[PDB]
C-alpha cells in the first residue's frame, strides 16, 4: 500500500525511458501477484499511483489494465487460477506495449519528407523514436523544438536529439506562430488520447496545433495503444484538475486539450488513424 | 447562363476608304477581333495612338470632337469588349476635350495622350518595377501565369538588377498565352518552369510567392483579370505563399462587382477543341462552350497591390482611386 509507490518510483529510476503508464502497469502487476475484492485492491492502486503522478496516461494506462483483466473474468471465474490466468494475460498486455514505440516509429517516418523540417514540442519519447528510426532510414530533416516552460523539456530533446546528428533548433516558447512557416510539419506526443480523437499533450501543444491549421500544416500525433484515455473535453476547463495541475499570481496548467479538427493524423500503436478512427477504438478497447 | 455577356466569334459591312468610321480605328478594331493585339496595356497603347491619328486627321471643338469618336468607341466596344484600362482612356480623353476652350489645340491634345501614355503606363511600369524589385529576394522562386507586360518587366528588370530568383510559369488554355511569358523569360537568362493551371496545386509547395497581373482594379479592391487568376490566386492562399499583382494607377475602374459574372466577355468558343471529339458541338443541342476571358478574385486573396504610388494591400485601392482624382 506504501511500497507500492516506492517501486512505482523505482521503476521511473531503473528505467527512465520506460513510459509513466509502463512503469504503473508493471508495479501494479507486481502488486497483482502479491476473487472480486482484488479488482478493488487493483482499483485502489490506480488511485494511489494516479495520485502521485496525475498524468492522464497512468490513469489511462493502468485503467485499460483494469479492463484488460477483468475481460478475462468475464470469460471465466476462480479464486486462484483466475489469478495465474490474470497473470499470463497481463504479461502478455505488458509484453504487447514494449514493441509500441517501433511499431508507431515503423509508420510514421514514412510521413516525413527527404530534406523536410519538422516542428516539434516539449520532449516525447515517441517523436524522439519517430526522429531516430527517420534517420535510420537515410532521411534528413530539421527539427524545430520549443523550449516549452515550465520544465524546458524542448532542452532536453534537443540535447537527446543532437546525439543523432540532426539539425535542432530550441525555439522560444512564445516563437511557435513566427516559425510555423518554416515547418514542413508537425509531430507531437500526446499525453492521451480524449474519446473524441483529440489529445491531451503538455501546454502550448494546443496553440501549436491552432497555428498549423492557420497554415494547414500538417500536424501529426504520435500517441500510444495504452493512452487512450475515455474523457471527452469541449473546451480547457472540461480537462479535470487531476491531470492539468501537478501540484500577480501564477496559473500554470501542465496540459491542454487540442481539438480533433487540428489533428491531421494520430500515429497510435494499433495503426494509423484519423482522428475520427480513434472513437471506434476507444469502444473496442471498452466494449 | 452568361445571357447579359456577350457571345461573338464585322468588316464586312463598312466601305473600303471607310467613311463611317476612322481608317486607323477600322484596322485597330480589326486587330482586336483577329487578335494582332492583345493585353491591356498594348490595347491601351494602340487605341491611344490610334486616337492620335484621328486627332491629328480632325477637321473643324470641344463636343464635336467627343460626339464625333463616340461611334468610334462603339465600334471598338462591338469589336472585342473594351477593358477598363481602355475605358479609363477614354474618359480621360473626352474630359481633355471637353476641358480645351475656345488647329493649335490638336498638337496641345495629340501631346496630351504622349502625357498620357509616358507618366501613366511607361513610367508607372518603371516604378512598379523599382518597388517589386524589393520584394524579389535571391533564391525564391516567382509563379507567374499567363502574359503581362509589367509582370514580365518587373522579373526581366530584377533579373538585370542583380537578383537569382527561379520562376514557374502557369498557363492555362486556349490561349495558352504564358508562352509569351516563358519564351520572353529564356531570352533574359532567366530560370524557368512551364505548367499549366491544373497542376498549379503541385508547385504551389515550392513556390515563394505569386506575382500576377491585373487587368482593373475594382472599387472594392477585386483585381479583374485573366480568369485563371483567381483560381490561381485561391489556390496560393490554400498553400499560404503570398500573392502580389501588380498594376498601375490608370487601371483602376471605379464598377464594383463581388462575383465573376457582371462584366466578362467570353471569346469565341470554337477555341476550346483540343487535337478531337469536339468539332461538331454546334450540331449538340445541349452542348455549350464557356471560355470566360476575365474573373475577379476577391481582395482577401490578394495580399498586396504594387502601384506606381506604392505598395498598397489590396483593401486600400478606392484609397488610391479618392487621390488621384
Ligand atoms: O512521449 P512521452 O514521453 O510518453 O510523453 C509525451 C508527452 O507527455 C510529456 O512528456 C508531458 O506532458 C510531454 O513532454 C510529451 O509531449
Amino acid at each position: 500500500d506504501k511500497e507500492l509507490i516506492e517501486y512505482f518510483k523505482s521503476q521511473m529510476k531503473e528505467d527512465p525511458d520506460m513510459a509513466s503508464a509502463v512503469a504503473a502497469i508493471r508495479t501494479l502487476l507486481e502488486f497483482l501477484k502479491r476473487i472480486q475484492g482484488l479488482r478493488a485492491n487493483l482499483t485502489s492502486a490506480i488511485e494511489t499511483l494516479c495520485g502521485v503522478d496525475s498524468s492522464v496516461a497512468v490513469s489511462s494506462g493502468g485503467e485499460l489494465f483494469l479492463r484488460f483483466i477483468s475481460l478475462a473474468s468475464l470469460e471465466y471465474s476462480d479464486y486462484s487460477k483466475c489469478k495465474k490466468i490474470m497473470i499470463e494475460r497481463g504479461e502478455l498486455f505488458l509484453r504487447r506495449i514494449s514493441l509500441s514505440r517501433n511499431k508507431i516509429a515503423d509508420l510514421c517516418h514514412t510521413f516525413i519528407k527527404d530534406g523536410a523540417t519538422i516542428l516539434t514540442h516539449a520532449y516525447s519519447r515517441v517523436v524522439l523514436r519517430v526522429l531516430e528510426a527517420a534517420v535510420a532510414a537515410k532521411k534528413r530533416f530539421s527539427v524545430y523544438v520549443t523550449e516549452s516552460q515550465p520544465d524546458l523539456s524542448g532542452k532536453k530533446m534537443a540535447k537527446a536529439l543532437c546525439h543523432l546528428n540532426v539539425p535542432v533548433t530550441v525555439v522560444l516558447d512564445a516563437a511557435v506562430g513566427y516559425i510555423m512557416e518554416k515547418a514542413d510539419l508537425v509531430i507531437v506526443g500526446a499525453e492521451g488520447v480524449v474519446e473524441n480523437g483529440g489529445i491531451i499533450n503538455k501546454i502550448g501543444t494546443n496553440q501549436m496545433a491552432v497555428c498549423a491549421k492557420a497554415q494547414n500544416k500538417p500536424f501529426y500525433v504520435v500517441a500510444e495503444s495504452f493512452k487512450f484515455v475515455r474523457l471527452f473535453p469541449l473546451n480547457q476547463q472540461d480537462v479535470p484538475d487531476k491531470f492539468k495541475y501537478k501540484a500577480l499570481k501564477e496559473e500554470h496548467p501542465w496540459v491542454d486539450y487540442t481539438a480533433p479538427s487540428l489533428i491531421t493524423l494520430l500515429f497510435t500503436d494499433l495503426g494509423v488513424l484519423t482522428p475520427s478512427a480513434v472513437s471506434d477504438e476507444l469502444i473496442k478497447l471498452y466494449l | 447562363l452568361f445571357s447579359h455577356l456577350p457571345q461573338y466569334s464585322l468588316t464586312q459591312f463598312m466601305s473600303i476608304p471607310s467613311s463611317v468610321i476612322h481608317p486607323a480605328m477600322v484596322r485597330l478594331g480589326l486587330q482586336y477581333s483577329q487578335g494582332l493585339v492583345s493585353g491591356s496595356n498594348a490595347r491601351c497603347i494602340a487605341l491611344l495612338r490610334a486616337l492620335q491619328q484621328v486627332i491629328q486627321d480632325y477637321t473643324t471643338l470641344s463636343r464635336d470632337l467627343v460626339n464625333k469618336l463616340k461611334p468610334y468607341m462603339s465600334f471598338l466596344t462591338q469589336c472585342r469588349p473594351l477593358s477598363a484600362s481602355m475605358h479609363n482612356a477614354i474618359k480621360f480623353l473626352n474630359k481633355e476635350i471637353t476641358s480645351v476652350g475656345s488647329e493649335e489645340a490638336k498638337s496641345e491634345l495629340r501631346a496630351a495622350i504622349d502625357r498620357y501614355v509616358q507618366e501613366k503606363i511607361v513610367l508607372a511600369a518603371q516604378a512598379i518595377s523599382r518597388f517589386a524589385y524589393q520584394k524579389i529576394s535571391n533564391g525564391d522562386v516567382i509563379l507567374v501565369y499567363g502574359c503581362s507586360s509589367l509582370v514580365s518587366r518587373i522579373l526581366q528588370e530584377a533579373w538585370t538588377e542583380g537578383r537569382r530568383f527561379r520562376v514557374v510559369v502557369v498557363d492555362s488554355r486556349p490561349w495558352l498565352e504564358g508562352r509569351h511569358t516563358l519564351r520572353s523569360l529564356v531570352h533574359a537568362g532567366v530560370p524557368a518552369s512551364y505548367l499549366l493551371i491544373p497542376a498549379a496545386s503541385y508547385v504551389l509547395p515550392e513556390v515563394s510567392k505569386v506575382l500576377l497581373g491585373a487587368h482593373a482594379l475594382l472599387a472594392n479592391g477585386s483585381v479583374m483579370s485573366r480568369v485563371g487568376t483567381a483560381q490561381l490566386a485561391l489556390v496560393a492562399r490554400a498553400h499560404n505563399v503570398p500573392v502580389l499583382v501588380c498594376c498601375e494607377t490608370y487601371k483602376f475602374c471605379e464598377r464594383v462587382q463581388t462575383d465573376a459574372f457582371v462584366s466578362n466577355e467570353l471569346d469565341d468558343p470554337d477555341d476550346l477543341q483540343c487535337k478531337v471529339a469536339l468539332a461538331n458541338w454546334q450540331n449538340h443541342a445541349s452542348l455549350r462552350l464557356l471560355n470566360l476571358v476575365y474573373d475577379v478574385t476577391p481582395p482577401e486573396l490578394v495580399d498586396l497591390v504594387i502601384t506606381e504610388l506604392g505598395m498598397i494591400p489590396c483593401s486600400s485601392v478606392p484609397v488610391v482611386l479618392r487621390v488621384k482624382s
